């Protein structure tokens, strides 16, 4: 299902899309998804060239008692 | 890529991409028979319901990467 989602994902096409369903006209344009990601080498590749990637490097064990203490 | 734009805005044709190499089977090219549950079109035939003529332009992206 990635053009099922594709579809979704960008708001021009969702203008009058109608779900299998419920077979009338709806906008849903006005979502602006953030998505995370685990994996990213079985994205497809037409689903990576369209979003930004940012890395999250870690923790260390000195940040997480802060964490811990503070949090 | 985009010399597929490029050629197709010189032609006016409608263009769209299509994602092969992930496949692993001959059932989604082609839609499977309709006999097997849950029976659909291959994705080919798929782009050519999006398009709403009969000459658009087609492009197969990065072929050279059980069915
Ligand atoms: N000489 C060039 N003129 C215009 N765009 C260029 C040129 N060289 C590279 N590009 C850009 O390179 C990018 C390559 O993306 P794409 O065609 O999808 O790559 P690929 O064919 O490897 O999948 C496009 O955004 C394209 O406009």
């Amino acid at each position: 299902p990635a053009s099922a989602m594709l579809e979704v994902l960008d708001p021009e096409q969702n203008n009058t899309f109608t779900d299998h369903y419920l077979d009338v006209p709806y906008d849903l344009s006005k979502v602006f998804f953030i998505t995370t990601a685990n994996t990213l080498q079985t994205i497809p590749r037409p689903l990576l060239d369209r979003m930004e990637v940012i890395e999250i490097p870690g923790y260390t064990n000195m940040e997480k008692q802060a964490i811990a203490r503070q949090y | 890529t985009s010399l597929g734009r490029s050629i197709a805005r010189s032609m006016n044709r409608k263009f769209h991409r299509i994602s092969l190499g992930g496949v692993r089977d001959e059932a989604e090219i082609r839609g499977h028979r309709r006999t097997y549950i849950g029976a659909m079109p291959g994705k080919l035939i798929h782009a050519m319901k999006q398009v709403g003529v009969i000459n658009p332009v087609i492009l197969l992206d990065e072929i050279d990467k059980r069915g």
